[PDB]
């Protein structure tokens, strides 16, 4: 096989629906194939490999995956996405008869079911001080999302979803903050696209 | 294969050989070095079949490699540079492509050891506005000031590492975006019940550990050293 491709280096899935990564080769004769998954911090974990046997391939938990010869395919899939799937997966190829090649990658956002939004902008005290506090940017849904400053005194992060085991509950935010002296939360976030009911504490 | 790599983490200075090493216990004749980076996937530097054997993969530049033993697969980093800055991984092969893949080694190339800094940190507690809307509380811990870009953060309540509640950027910000040098930020927010933020029984930590200098690595500067080390901050539950 002289090649591999996977396409979209970040890609998204609504909570609880159908999960599809697409993989592509180039092989005139037919690879054998692999997927990788890579959490974060972590290496690398075979998840499932075509062989030349089975077609439908079936690997751990409900990960499976189709050789497809007349579309030169392997796409992974997996009947509903859980937040515990974000991770980066990887799909490789035999080649040269020597080695396994492997595709750049793509990520897997797993956007949270949010019922319930409750947008909310806060502000959060340093617990010494040094009076210095940042601003959070919390539970809005999936429509939501957060544009980088563009004063460059003024730091924010990209989104970040949090699993609350205790009480099964997920939730969006982003963190903004400055040492500038005008800096206020009610003024943080103005470069993102907020929900017109962002509560502003009071 | 129990495949294992040495170091885990390491930061150096450009210009300096750098050598990580693969060790096997299965005998496997094939043996593989590979370097991970964002958008890249694994892109393999060298390869060997036997002991007598090496062969380029398709970024061999840069990199030597040596297979002293049917064991061990040694790679060497020439004269480092910051582009080499990567996650690198070993892998053995059975006849069939059954990889087993060390658990990597990330290292960090640095032009200057004067630059590297640990992170200073802090605790920001919970929101009185955000505990009586939602009766949930979050806090943010955030570090900054760093160099190299080379930390692992964790939270810890009431001594033990927790997960649920959790979430840390991916990655950290440049605070000085335009500079090749930039020391980064990161942030991350622990969510807990405001009943179990309001017990002043209950003890909050974010731990940063930071990867930088050695007791080996000589420093001119007046300030602390910058070794590895780990930089936590801490707050207690507050009836309120």
């Amino acid at each position: 096989a002289q090649s591999v491709t996977q396409l979209g280096s970040h890609v998204s899935v609504s909570e609880g629906a159908l999960v599809l990564l697409r993989c592509n080769y180039s092989s005139s004769v037919p690879p054998y194939l692999f997927w990788y998954v890579q959490y974060p911090n972590q290496g690398l974990q075979l998840l499932l490999k075509y062989t030349s046997a089975a077609t439908l391939v079936k690997g751990i938990n409900g990960f499976e995956a189709e050789f497809k010869k007349s579309e030169t395919s392997f796409h992974l899939t997996k009947p509903s996405a859980h937040m515990s799937d974000a991770a980066e997966y990887f799909c490789a190829v035999s080649e040269q008869d020597d080695k396994i090649i492997f595709g750049k990658g793509t990520r897997l956002h797993i956007l949270p079911n949010i019922q319930n939004p409750d947008p909310a902008v806060y502000q959060l005290r340093d617990s010494k001080s040094s009076d210095k506090s940042v601003c959070l940017f919390t539970d809005f849904d999936s429509q939501t999302n957060v544009s980088q400053s563009k004063d460059s005194d003024v730091y924010i992060t990209d989104k970040c979803v949090l699993d609350m085991r205790s009480m099964d509950f997920k939730s969006n935010s982003a963190v903004a903050w400055s040492n500038k002296s005008d800096f206020a939360c009610a003024n943080a976030f103005n470069n993102s696209i907020i929900p017109e009911d962002t509560f502003f504490p009071s | 294969a129990d495949v294992t790599q040495t170091p885990r983490n390491r930061i150096t200075k450009t210009g300096k050989r750098i050598m990580l090493e693969c060790s096997q216990t299965k005998g496997h004749d094939r043996m593989y070095w590979y370097r991970q980076d964002p958008g890249l996937g694994l892109r393999l530097i060298y390869y060997s079949f036997d002991v007598k054997d090496i062969n380029k993969g398709e970024i061999s530049d840069g990199y030597s490699v040596s297979r002293q033993a049917q064991a061990k697969f040694s790679l060497s980093l020439e004269s480092a540079i910051p582009n080499q800055t990567a996650l690198y991984f070993c892998a053995t092969s059975d006849e069939s492509y059954g990889y087993t893949f060390g658990s990597g080694t990330r290292l960090t190339v640095v032009e200057d050891l004067n630059k590297v800094s640990p992170p200073e940190v802090a605790v920001f507690e919970p929101s009185e506005a955000e505990i009586s809307h939602t009766q949930k509380a979050t806090l943010v811990c955030l570090a900054t000031g760093f160099y190299p870009d080379h930390v692992e953060l964790s939270w810890w309540v009431n001594g033990k590492e927790v997960h649920s509640g959790v979430c840390t950027d991916p990655q950290p910000l440049k605070e000085q975006p335009a500079l090749n040098d930039s020391r980064y930020s990161l942030s991350s927010r622990l969510r807990v019940s405001a009943t179990f933020w309001q017990n002043p029984r209950n003890h909050f930590r974010c731990q940063v550990q930071f990867y930088g200098l050695s007791e080996n690595d000589e420093w001119t500067q007046d300030r602390a050293k910058p070794v590895t080390q780990i930089v936590s901050a801490e707050a207690w539950g507050r009836a309120d």
